[PDB]
RNA sequence: AAAAUUUAAAUUUUUUUUUUUUU
């Protein structure tokens, strides 16, 4: 029997708490996002650099301050704020093993009380690893040249740098994510926040002891003994430092990519297979299950691609296209903020 | 009524009796008012106009309601 | 008194008119986003209407029908919020279908509408289980037939039911029913999400238009 | 071809895979459908929660991604909504690395999807599909492409892949792709050549699995 | 004329009628014609005690009852119940015995009486009525199979406490008679738990009513006229059963009156907390036990 | 050592330096955080001392456990970057913001329901060549705004002034103290205690009714 | 010589990583 079945509906904000999947439905009917966007309209990206590094006044750098090169990340309705610190262990082409990383610990505030959530557990370790994949880093940046105070004359004190080449030493660091105000997936944030964080970090003056007093010490066995070394604890500068090297040129930038199928029924008038970029909105982040995420950095190149394909197929063209829009969103970044 | 008039009259004095910002480090960017870009086929930014998205929900809101009345079907 | 911040000391309980030589009392009644705080000011004390809250001021009156004045005050939001309506008992509430138990039915609180249309959803996130949750009782569904209750053939998880409160119950969860002829199942997908949307074939059924198959649902009267 | 599995190895447990491909050997266990406990449980579709021990220490978080990478592959796999209300416990074993694990962790990612695939076949759960995944690594001397390659040729590898492929009507059709993990320094153009090999490789894979799956489990059906 | 007692005593962790008195793991005999009850187990002769106690032979049985426990419950008690939970149609209660009573729904008097007849939106009025901690007067019905037992108000004179205070002792110093509200002069009600639960009030007309409205029985109201005259002679009977307690005494109704003329010695009521004039006056009722009866 | 970070090889070690009445000042900001009903940015700047917090609410959230009559707060002091406090340190401010809210929120409003209250003591400069006492009145100020934001039932704009080492809250203008703390200082300091704490709130209250009135 | 007399036992989920104790 034809019948004219009337439906019932509501205010949008109503729905979207109901139905995640149909308001998006509804908003690809007109094609746009239920962010308010069009498909591919993108979030404004907003930074400061080193405010909250010590070395934020090159003129008075402040005294009980801990903080190499800091960044803030604001995008869309999500505040990330990145910290570095570093650590020191006493030291003792482009393949791999001349390759090193960071320590990240990652923070979602959200709401939940309790452990470290198994979202958080995954981050600090997949930027890690693409970090090694990116092969930023050769241990070269990481090689100590510490100087020696010499106990001068009368009571003074300078520090003796030999310059341009018994223990070495090495630079180990850090990083802390905070995240307030999660909208959507976090992990392009958590990537790019952090690359901007590591063009601001100063690598500080580090030296030893003239002769440290700190010397060999002896431990009786039961009837033997040996040598504790000396321990020549090194001291990084109150003031001098110097900036970190950086292999430039792989310095990448992240995007992620979502692929979307089209019910005939959702439409409202004013296949089809839909790309959609810069993925937030919780109704998205449940409902796209064929997704692309990329790095890359700007000149074509690429430290990763991230591909979970559990929507629709995927094509090769799509893949071109959020090629074509990798080195667009990408290469924006790295020449918008100009650090 | 000079009762609550006395209460009139008192709550006069005691209600009598009771009667600019900068963001130095960090509120210069937290309550920032988000943005959205856009590339064109040169791929240049190309920064969201904040009129015409009311429109465009002004437009969703208005083939949402009255298109979805009465649906007549098999 | 028009604009109010939290604190915001706005009259007394009680004013007075003349109106044409006859005296006229005022009774300024505490609403929402009011209390009455006494207030000692260099010895003699004073009760006071306070805005405890952020918006504007509202003064109405209503009296019961079925030279004093009664004026209930009442305070708003002004140019979101859900913990102003909180439920009471009574309300008409759209929740979603949590799990089906041969005793019962269990849903989540998420959009509470309002009196003389206007709602108010709760802007929570059910992902970390955060929002209130209720339950509805199988013998709670309908009165007619109240006794002889197949659960299966009025709900499946995650549907949309216009639901009446029963009452507060326990801390954990709510007293609620549907047992009206005008209440019960608002919309679902076919196969739980696995297939299309359903459209109430009656009040009494559900159907699908592509599909041509139904289910029964306790749906509500459209 | 030098792969070769088991299947029904363990006894108390739903299903069971070895998968031994040919340095690391992996076994999988798959326990479901059974009860889920409280914070677990979906209105709608199936609940699962999957383990991953390594050979070698505990489980932190390097495990964890290689997890939870797993969990968005099995996902359409499985006919989600056939268990409302339930739970299958799926569980791998790490036994050998066949890899440096504090350098890669490509080929255990490709060798545990290729472990658990079987003991869902064991487990005989509603699927969807078929699926097979492969090591895929580019030399940075060479700067050419080995499928499965070797741990030393992964010290001289520029970049290493896995990619995971929905395989259908004979196993034949690709479906849809499952996963690509791109890692290592890589170009537009060498990626289209990189899916080319696998395109046809993880099909030849299934080739030999269709064969293995009735010949392990035939004489267990009866006739 | 002081604040606090502080008595010192320093390099020290403390301070250092005839019947069968038996053990746990202790034979009592072997007769087999004994009958074997409370206190007993045994293998097939061995009569084994199993708690400190004493050996009851009663006529046949023999039975051992211990001296240290919890509260037993029995039916037709005059106990005081705090509030512990709401079930379904059910409460929880303590005793401050083992486990809680149970008191059903439809258990209690209604207001307006049983012309308020059944209703199932009753149960959706569960938190009206009663709520957690709350006190009153109830009345041992009936057990289960293990020994947890049930409670209910069959009377007027069973209900929501008000008007007063609570206290509480070892149920064993209670002792046993034929009735067990008692009215003492100061116009006041002490309602003797057997359990161990001790509440006063002011006596009421319904009190009055025992010796020569109705809506008011889920109340927090008080009666509001209440003189500091009622007040600070609660606290003088509620010191003097913490005496008794100290001193290990079985209340006897008049001992405490007993008790409330010896302490008028003392017109400064904090001074009736005192570790030795509690003792004294304790000491003051037994001698004063060695005149009467 | 822990399982379940990155913490490094453990016989790193960090890095190590050795040596070789006034204004204070705010700015204050809400509706910045959509994960929240109610958010409040505090910037602070005080003659050595910078310091920025962040307050966020999540409420009325449901309480699994039991009924209650009425609503029920529950606050986190954590960590930001640099300065770390102990703590033991930190959940005694936690006890004494509790006792002041607890004149303030309307609780039988919100019956069975829930407050979540994080703090985010999140950077501070200390340059000057009882520390975590010089902070305690900024937190209750931080907190009323993110709660006016999530728009509960309160009864006052109460806010604490501080004069040296001692804090003191405030209701009524004034007119009532609803918080005390106290540290060393002099004896019998009070009477001047209770003033430039006063003023401080005089100040406050009347910057926190800006940041909203006219928003 | 009939007649008959008694009972009733309780249902559906809230938490923080493992050293390290005197040949």
């Amino acid at each position: 029997e034809t019948i004219e079945i009337h439906p019932i509906t509501f205010p949008p904000e109503v729905l979207a708490r109901i139905s995640p999947e149909l308001s998006l439905q509804r908003h690809l009917s007109l094609g746009i996002r239920p962010c308010l966007r069009k498909y591919e309209e993108f979030r404004d990206v907003a930074i400061e650099n080193n405010t909250l590094s010590r070395y934020a006044d090159a003129g008075n750098i402040d005294t009980k301050n801990n903080i190499l090169g800091s960044n803030v990340l604001k995008s869309g309705k999500t505040i990330v704020i990145t910290s570095i610190t570093g650590g020191i262990i006493e030291e003792t082409e482009d393949i791999i093993a001349n390759y090193a990383s960071v320590y990240p610990v990652v923070e979602v505030e959200r709401g939940r009380v309790g452990a470290c959530t198994d979202e958080e557990m995954t981050i600090s370790q997949k930027l890690h690893d693409s970090i090694l994949h990116s092969r930023i880093l050769p241990k070269k940046a990481l090689k100590v040249k510490a100087g020696v105070r010499s106990a001068n004359e009368d009571g003074t004190f300078s520090v003796l740098y030999p310059d341009e080449l018994k223990r070495k030493w090495s630079y180990v660091l850090y990083a802390k994510i905070v995240v307030l105000s999660r909208t959507g997936p976090v992990f392009d944030l958590c990537w790019n926040s952090l690359m901007y964080a590591l063009q601001s970090v100063k690598l500080p003056r580090a030296f030893i002891d003239e002769r440290a007093s700190d010397l060999r010490m002896t431990i009786r066995t039961r009837g033997r003994s040996a040598t504790i070394r000396e321990t020549y604890e090194i001291i990084c500068d109150q003031t001098k430092s110097v900036p970190l090297m950086i292999n430039a040129k792989n310095i990448a930038f992240a995007s992620n990519y979502g692929i979307v199928e089209l019910d005939p029924e959702c439409q409202l008038q004013n296949l089809n297979t839909v790309l959609i970029a810069d993925l937030d909105t919780e109704a998205e982040e449940t409902s796209i299950h064929s997704t692309i995420s990329i790095l890359a950095a700007p000149s074509g190149n690429y430290k990763q691609l991230t591909l979970m394909g559990g929507g629709a197929k995927i094509t090769p063209e799509m893949i071109k296209r959020s090629l074509l829009l990798s080195r667009v969103r990408a290469d924006d970044l790295s020449t918008r903020f100009n650090i | 009524v000079p009762q609550i008039r006395d209460v009139m009259e008192r709550f006069s004095v005691l209600c009598n009796s009771n009667i600019t910002n900068s963001s130095i480090l960090l509120g210069k960017i937290l309550p920032r008012e988000e943005h959205d870009i856009a590339y064109s086929k040169d791929g240049l930014p190309n920064k969201v106009k904040t009129e015409d998205i009311r429109i465009r929900a002004q437009n969703f809101k208005s083939a949402l309601a009255n298109l979805e009345d009465i649906i007549f079907e098999i | 008194p028009e604009i109010a911040y939290p604190g915001k000391l706005i009259c007394p309980q009680y004013g007075t008119e003349n109106k044409d030589g006859e005296d006229i009392i005022f009774n300024y009644v505490p609403g929402p986003g009011t209390k009455l705080i006494q207030y000692e000011h260099n010895g003699r004390t004073l009760e006071a209407i306070t805005a405890t809250l952020v918006g504007t001021v509202r003064c109405e009156e209503e009296k019961k029908t079925d030279t004093v004045k009664n004026i209930l005050v009442s305070v708003l939001p002004g140019t979101n919020d859900f913990a102003n309506n909180l439920p009471k008992e009574g309300d008409i509430v759209l929740t979603r279908v949590t799990r089906l138990s041969l005793q019962r039915a269990n849903v989540e609180i998420l959009a509470v509408e309002d009196k003389p249309a206007t709602f108010s959803v709760s802007q929570a996130s059910s992902d970390l289980g955060e929002t209130f949750r209720g339950i509805i009782r199988s013998q709670d569904v309908r009165s007619t037939d109240r006794d002889r209750v197949k659960v299966i053939e009025c709900f499946k998880p995650g549907d949309i039911v216009r639901a009446q409160v029963l009452s507060l119950g326990d801390g954990t969860n709510y007293y609620l029913t549907t047992a009206r002829n005008d209440l019960g199942v608002v919309f679902a997908r076919a196969a739980n999400g696995a297939g299309g949307l359903m459209y109430a074939t009656d009040w009494q059924m559900m159907t699908s238009p592509v599909t041509g198959a139904t289910e029964k649902r306790k749906c509500a009267k459209p | 071809m030098s792969v070769q599995a088991e299947i029904g190895i363990l006894d108390h447990v739903d299903g069971s895979s070895e998968f031994v491909s040919q340095d690391t050997k992996v076994i999988c266990s798959v326990t479901g459908p059974i009860e889920p406990k409280a914070r677990q449980e979906l209105p709608t579709q199936l609940a699962l929660e999957i383990i991953v021990r390594p050979a070698k220490g505990v489980a932190t978080t390097r495990e964890k991604v290689l997890e939870d990478k797993l969990r968005a592959v099995l996902t359409p796999l499985i006919t989600r909504h056939c268990y409302p209300r339930q739970l299958c416990q799926i569980t791998c074993q790490i036994l050998e690395s066949g890899e440096d694990e504090a350098e890669f962790s490509l080929r255990e990612l490709s060798c545990c999807i290729n472990a658990a695939f079987l003991a869902l076949v064991d487990a005989g759960i509603a699927l969807n599909s078929m699926c097979a995944s492969i090591p895929i690594a580019i030399i940075k001397d060479t700067s050419d492409i080995i499928v499965d390659p070797t741990a030393e040729q992964l010290k001289i590898s520029l970049s290493v892949h896995t990619l995971a492929l929905e395989f259908v009507n004979g196993g034949k059709v690709v479906k849809n792709v499952l996963l690509l993990d791109s890692n290592g320094d890589f170009n537009e153009d060498q990626l289209f050549s990189l899916l080319e090999l696998g395109e046809q490789k993880c099909q030849e894979l299934v080739t030999n699995i269709r064969r293995i799956i009735q010949d392990n489990i035939s004489p267990r059906l009866v006739v | 004329s002081e604040v606090i007692t502080i008595t010192k005593r320093n390099g020290a962790f403390q301070n250092s009628s005839d019947s069968q008195i038996v053990t746990p793991g202790e034979l009592v005999t072997d007769d087999p014609i004994w009958m074997r009850g409370h206190g007993t187990y045994f293998l097939d002769n061995m009569t084994y005690s199993s708690v400190a106690g004493t050996v009851s032979r009663v006529n046949r049985l023999l039975s051992v009852i211990p001296l240290k426990g919890r509260y037993a419950p029995e039916t037709g008690d005059h106990v005081v119940g705090r509030i512990a939970e709401v079930g379904n149609k059910r409460w929880k209660v303590d005793i401050g015995g083992k486990q809680h009573a149970v008191l059903m729904l439809g258990s209690v008097n209604l207001p307006g009486g049983i012309l308020r007849r059944k209703s199932e939106s009753d149960e959706l009025q569960m938190r009206s009525f009663l709520k957690e901690g709350d006190l009153l007067n109830a009345e041992v019905q009936s057990l289960f199979q293990d020994g947890s037992a049930s409670l209910h108000t069959r009377s007027l004179k069973y209900g929501k406490l008000r008007n007063g205070m609570f206290c509480q002792v070892p149920s064993s110093l209670i002792v046993r008679a034929k009735n067990h509200t008692h009215n003492l002069p100061g116009n006041i009600t002490v309602v003797l738990g057997v359990n161990g639960y001790i509440w006063l009030r002011k006596t009421s007309q319904m009190d009055l009513a025992r010796d020569t409205s109705s809506w008011q029985i889920y109340s927090d109201e008080n009666d509001p006229s209440i003189s500091n005259n009622i007040r600070q002679a609660i606290c003088r009977y509620a010191n003097v059963i913490k005496a008794l307690a100290f001193c290990e005494i079985g209340i006897t109704q008049q001992r405490i009156v007993s008790a409330y003329e010896a302490s008028m010695v003392y017109s400064n009521v904090g001074e009736l907390i005192e570790k030795n004039v509690m003792e004294s006056i304790g000491s003051d009722i037994l001698t004063a036990e060695k005149m009467r009866g | 050592q822990d399982r379940r970070r990155l913490l490094g090889p453990a016989a790193a070690k960090p890095m190590a330096f050795s040596n070789t009445e006034s204004e204070q000042e705010l700015s204050l900001h809400t509706g910045f955080i959509e994960n929240c009903n109610g958010s409040a940015l505090v910037e602070a700047r005080s003659l050595g001392h910078q310091t920025s917090l962040i307050s966020a609410v999540y409420g009325p959230r449901s309480i699994r456990g039991s009924f209650t009559s009425q609503g029920t707060i529950s606050i986190q002091l954590k960590n930001g970057l640099l300065e770390k406090y102990n703590t033991n340190e930190l959940k005694e401010v936690s006890s004494f913001l509790m006792g002041i809210f607890n004149s303030v929120v309307n609780l039988s409003r919100y019956p069975k329901s829930g407050i979540d209250i994080f703090v985010y003591l999140t950077y501070d400069k200390d340059l000057t060549n009882s520390q975590i006492s010089s902070l305690i009145p900024h937190c209750i100020t931080s907190i009323t705004l993110a709660l006016a934001d999530a728009g509960i039932e309160l009864v006052d704009m109460a806010g604490a002034g501080e004069a040296n080492g001692t804090v003191v809250s405030f209701i009524k203008n004034g007119e009532e103290i609803v918080g005390f703390w106290k540290d060393d200082g002099d004896d019998e300091d009070l009477l001047e205690c209770l003033d430039r704490c006063k003023e401080q709130y005089n100040r406050y209250r009347d910057l926190m009714i800006s940041c909203l009135m006219n928003q």
